[PDB]
C-alpha cells in the first residue's frame, strides 16, 4: 500500500495523476479482498469451531454405542 | 470483522489523499504518524482475515462431516 | 482527537483529481517529503532498489553523498572516504563487519559506522594536511601493531596475558568506522560470565577499553609521518628519532569510552610521562570516591538515585556486610583523594603508549578495589550480622579495610597496596593480645584472585572461624 | 559493658564525639572521672591499630580531653606506653595530642593527682 504513495511523493519531488488513480484502483482491489466470506468476530469463529467439534464428537459417541449394542443377543 | 476492514480501508484512504493533497498545497508529522499506525494495523488485519479463512475451511468440512453423520442417524 | 477532525476533513473530501490538476499545473509553473522518506524507510520492503533507497536514506542522514551506478554499485562519497557496496588509496578492505552488517537487517549499525568514517576525517584542515593527517595515523598504527607482535615474539603469551600485563594490549586493528582498541584490563570478576575461556574470538566489550585515534587542537605538534619503528630490538622495541615529521595542529589520543576517575598524583605522573598537558583548563576536583562511586552506580543505571551517603551493604552467602567508604578522611599532605574524570589522553610519539598505559591500568585496578564495595543491595538496617567495615585512603595506591575482630573486640585493619596490575600486597594489623586471623599470603592470594573487597572479607571470616 | 565494646560501637554507628560523650554517660552511671575506667588508655589501644590512626577514635580523645572528662595524667601515662616507633604517622597524632594540653597542663583536684601528673610529665 504505502509505497505506492511513497513513489507519488517522489513524483512530487520529481514534478503523477497515473499512480493516484492507480490507489484508487488497489483500494477497489482492496473491496475485492474485503469480499471472501468472513464477518464474524474470531471469538465467535472459535465458538462456532468448538460447538461443531463437540457435535461430531457427540454423534461419533451415539452411533458407536449403537454399534455396540444390540438389544436382542 | 469486515466493517473494522472496511472503516480502516475508506480512512486509509481519504486520510492518505489528505497528506497527499497538503504536500501538492505547499508544492504534518503527526498525521503521517498515525497513516503509519492505520497501514500496520490494517496489514495485521489481513494476516487475520486470511487466518478466519483457513478457519471457514475447516469449518466447511466440518460441516459437510456433521450432515453425513445426520444422514447416518436418521 | 485530530485524527477525528481529519476524518471530518476527509468526509468534506467525500463530498481529488482537481487537486491533481493543480499539482500538474503547479508542475507547469523540499526537506518535508525527504524527511517523511526517512521515516518511512522503516516500511520499505526488501528488494534490490528499495535497499538502494535505503542506503541512500542513511547517505542523507550522516551528511554523506551517494551515487548510484547500478542497482548493484553505490558509492559513499566524501573528502576522502569513499567506498562502496556491490580518496588518495585502493578501497583496501573488504570487511566483513560492514558486510555481516549489511547482509542482515541491521542499518543501523551501518549507519554508526559512516558515522564513525564522519568522525575519523573530520579534522579542521584544508584537506591537505587532513590527508597527512591521517598518514600520521596510519604510521602509529602500524608502529602499534609491531609493538603488540614483539609481544608475542617475546613470549607465546594467551590474551589474557596480553590484556592485563603486557606491552600496548589485546588490539584489535581498524575496520570500517571502529577505531584501534587496546584492552588495558580485564578485572576478575568482568572475565567471568554467570567462567569464561578466553580464546581469541574474545568479545570487544569483554573489559576496559581505550580506542586510539587522531584529533585536531588548539596547539601545535611534531608528529611522525612514516613508521617509525624500522629497526627493532628483539626484544623491546626501538624508535628511530624524529625528522619523518611536520607541525600539525593536532595530537595522538587515547580516548576512552567511559571517563575513568583519576587522582592528582596521577595527572602529575601522566603529565610527567607524556609532557603535554591533560587538563587544558583546570577542572574542578572531587573526592575520588564519589567519582568511584559515581563510575560503578553509572555502570547499571536505574531512575532513583540511590542516595547512598557513602554507606553501602552487600548481601553475601554466609554473610551480609556494611561498607562506610569515607572521604575527606584526611591523607599525610593534610588533603582528601583529590582527583578528576580524564576522558581522553593525548601523547606525541607511540613510544609513550606502553608507559601511559601501565599507569592508567594501575588507576584502573585501584578503582576495582574500591568498586567491589559500591552496591544497590539494600538489605537495609538488618539486626543480624551487618559486619560494619570501614574503608580510608592511607596514601596514593594504598588503603585501608578496618573491621571488628571476628573473635576478641580490638579492631583489625588489614591495609592493601596495588602495587602493579595484578599485584596487591595485604598487611593484617592486629592488637598485640589478639588471636590469630590469617596469614598476608592468603590475603594476597585471595584479592588477586577475585579483585573484590568483600569476597577476602568473607575469606577472612571463614578462616578465622575455623580456627 | 566494657569500654572497648562500647567505643567500638561508637565506631560501628557513625556517633559524633558529643552523641559519644552523652552515649559513654548513659552507658556507666558511675563516672569513676573516667579515669579509673581508663578511657584514654581504650580510645588509644583502638585508635593505634593502623597505620595512621582512624580519625574518629581520635577525635573521640581529642573531645575527652578539651572537654574536661579525662585527666591530663591518664592521658600522658597512655601516651607513655605506646612506643613501637616505627610509624611516623600515629606518633604524630601522638605529639598533636600533646600539643593540646601542654603549656597548660594544670591539675585542679588532689595533691595525689598532682603527683600523678608529676610522674606523668
Amino acid at each position: 500500500f504505502l509505497p505506492l504513495v511513497h513513489n507519488i511523493i517522489k513524483c512530487m519531488d520529481k514534478d503523477q495523476d497515473l499512480n493516484a488513480l492507480k490507489s484508487k484502483f488497489q483500494e477497489m482491489r482492496k473491496l475485492i479482498s474485503t469480499m471472501p466470506g468472513i464477518h464474524l468476530s474470531p471469538e465467535q469463529q472459535q465458538q462456532q469451531l468448538q460447538s461443531l467439534r463437540e457435535q461430531v464428537r457427540t454423534k461419533n459417541e451415539l452411533l458407536q454405542k449403537y454399534k455396540s449394542l444390540c438389544m436382542f443377543e | 470483522t469486515r466493517e473494522r476492514l472496511l472503516s480502516a480501508l475508506e480512512d486509509l484512504e481519504v486520510l492518505s489523499r489528505e497528506l497527499i493533497e497538503m504536500l501538492a498545497i505547499s508544492r504534518e508529522n503527526q498525521v503521517l504518524e498515525l497513516l503509519i499506525h492505520r497501514d500496520g494495523e490494517f496489514q495485521e488485519l489481513m494476516k487475520l482475515a486470511l487466518n478466519q479463512g483457513k478457519i471457514h475451511h475447516e469449518m466447511q468440512v466440518l460441516e459437510k462431516e456433521v450432515e453425513k453423520r445426520d444422514s447416518d442417524i436418521q | 482527537l485530530s485524527k477525528m477532525s481529519s476524518l471530518l476533513e476527509r468526509l468534506h473530501a467525500k463530498f481529488w483529481s482537481e487537486t491533481i490538476k493543480l499539482v500538474r499545473q503547479v508542475m507547469e509553473k523540499q526537506h518535508l517529503v525527504s524527511c517523511l522518506e526517512t521515516l518511512q524507510k522503516a516500511l520499505k520492503v526488501t528488494s534490490l532498489p528499495a535497499m538502494t533507497d535505503r542506503l541512500e536514506s542513511i547517505a542523507r542522514q550522516n551528511g554523506l553523498g551517494s551515487h548510484l551506478s547500478a542497482s548493484g554499485t553505490e558509492c559513499y562519497i566524501t573528502s576522502d572516504m569513499f567506498y562502496v557496496e556491490v580518496h588518495h588509496g585502493e578501497n583496501p578492505v573488504s570487511c566483513p563487519e560492514l558486510v555481516q552488517q549489511l547482509r542482515e537487517k541491521n542499518f543501523d549499525e551501518f549507519s554508526k559506522h559512516l558515522k564513525g568514517l564522519v568522525n575519523l576525517y573530520n579534522l579542521p584542515g584544508d584537506n591537505k594536511l587532513k590527508t597527512k593527517m591521517y598518514l600520521a595515523l596510519q604510521s602509529l598504527e602500524q608502529d602499534l601493531s609491531k609493538m603488540a607482535i614483539m609481544y608475542w615474539k617475546a613470549t607465546n603469551a594467551g590474551p589474557l596475558d596480553k590484556i592485563l600485563h603486557g606491552s600496548v594490549g589485546y588490539l584489535t586493528p581498524r575496520s570500517g568506522g571502529h577505531l584501534m582498541n587496546l584492552k588495558y584490563y580485564v578485572s576478575p570478576s568482568d572475565l567471568l560470565d554467570d567462567i569464561i575461556l578466553h580464546e581469541n574470538n574474545v568479545s570487544r566489550s569483554l573489559g576496559m577499553n581505550a580506542s586510539v585515534t587522531i584529533e585536531g587542537t588548539s596547539a601545535v605538534y611534531k608528529l611522525p609521518i612514516a613508521p617509525l619503528i624500522m629497526g627493532s630490538h628483539p626484544v623491546d622495541n626501538k624508535w628511530t628519532p624524529s625528522f619523518n615529521s611536520v607541525d600539525l595542529p593536532a595530537c595522538f589520543f587515547l580516548k576512552f569510552p567511559q571517563p575513568i576517575p583519576v587522582s592528582r598524583a596521577f595527572v602529575q605522573k601522566l603529565q610527567n610521562c607524556t609532557g603535554i598537558p591533560l587538563f587544558e583548563t583546570q577542572p574542578t576536583y572531587a573526592p575520588l570516591y564519589e567519582l568511584i562511586t559515581q563510575f560503578e552506580l553509572s555502570k547499571d543505571p536505574d531512575p532513583i538515585p540511590l542516595n547512598h551517603n557513602m554507606r553501602f551493604y552487600a548481601a553475601l552467602p554466609g554473610q551480609q556486610h556494611c561498607y562506610f567508604l569515607n572521604k575527606d578522611a584526611p591523607l599525610p599532605d593534610g588533603r582528601s583523594l583529590q582527583g578528576t574524570l580524564v576522558s581522553k589522553i593525548t601523547f606525541q610519539h607511540p613510544g609513550r603508549v606502553p608507559l601511559i598505559l601501565n599507569l592508567i591500568r594501575h588507576q584502573v585496578a585501584y578503582n576495582t578495589l574500591i568498586g567491589s564495595c559500591v552496591k544497590r543491595t539494600i538489605l537495609k538496617e538488618d539486626s543480624p550480622g551487618l559486619l560494619q567495615f570501614e574503608v580510608c585512603p592511607l596514601s596514593e595506591s594504598r588503603f585501608s579495610v578496618s573491621f571488628q575482630h571476628p573473635v576478641n573486640d580490638s579492631l583489625v585493619c588489614v591495609v592493601m597496596d596495588v602495587q602493579d596490575s595484578t599485584h596487591v600486597s595485604c598487611k593484617l594489623y592486629k592488637g598485640l593480645s589478639d588471636a590469630l586471623i590469617c596469614t598476608d599470603d592468603f590475603i594476597a592470594k585471595v584479592v588477586q584472585r577475585c579483585m573484590s573487597i568483600p569476597v577476602t572479607m568473607r575469606a577472612i571470616r571463614r578462616k578465622a572461624e575455623t580456627i | 559493658v566494657n569500654l572497648k565494646q562500647a567505643i567500638l560501637q561508637a565506631w560501628k554507628e557513625r556517633w559524633s564525639d558529643y552523641q559519644w560523650a552523652i552515649n559513654m554517660k548513659k552507658f556507666f552511671p558511675k563516672g569513676a572521672t573516667w579515669d579509673i575506667l581508663n578511657l584514654a588508655d581504650a580510645l588509644l589501644e583502638q585508635a593505634m591499630i593502623g597505620p595512621s590512626p582512624n580519625p574518629l577514635i581520635l577525635s573521640y580523645l581529642k573531645y575527652a580531653i578539651s572537654s574536661q572528662m579525662v585527666s591530663y595524667s591518664s592521658v600522658l601515662t597512655a601516651i607513655s606506653k605506646f612506643d613501637d616507633f616505627s610509624r611516623d604517622l600515629c606518633v604524630q597524632a601522638l605529639l598533636d595530642i600533646m600539643d593540646m594540653f601542654c603549656d597548660r597542663l594544670s591539675c585542679h583536684g588532689k595533691a595525689e593527682e598532682c603527683i600523678g601528673l608529676c610522674r606523668a610529665l
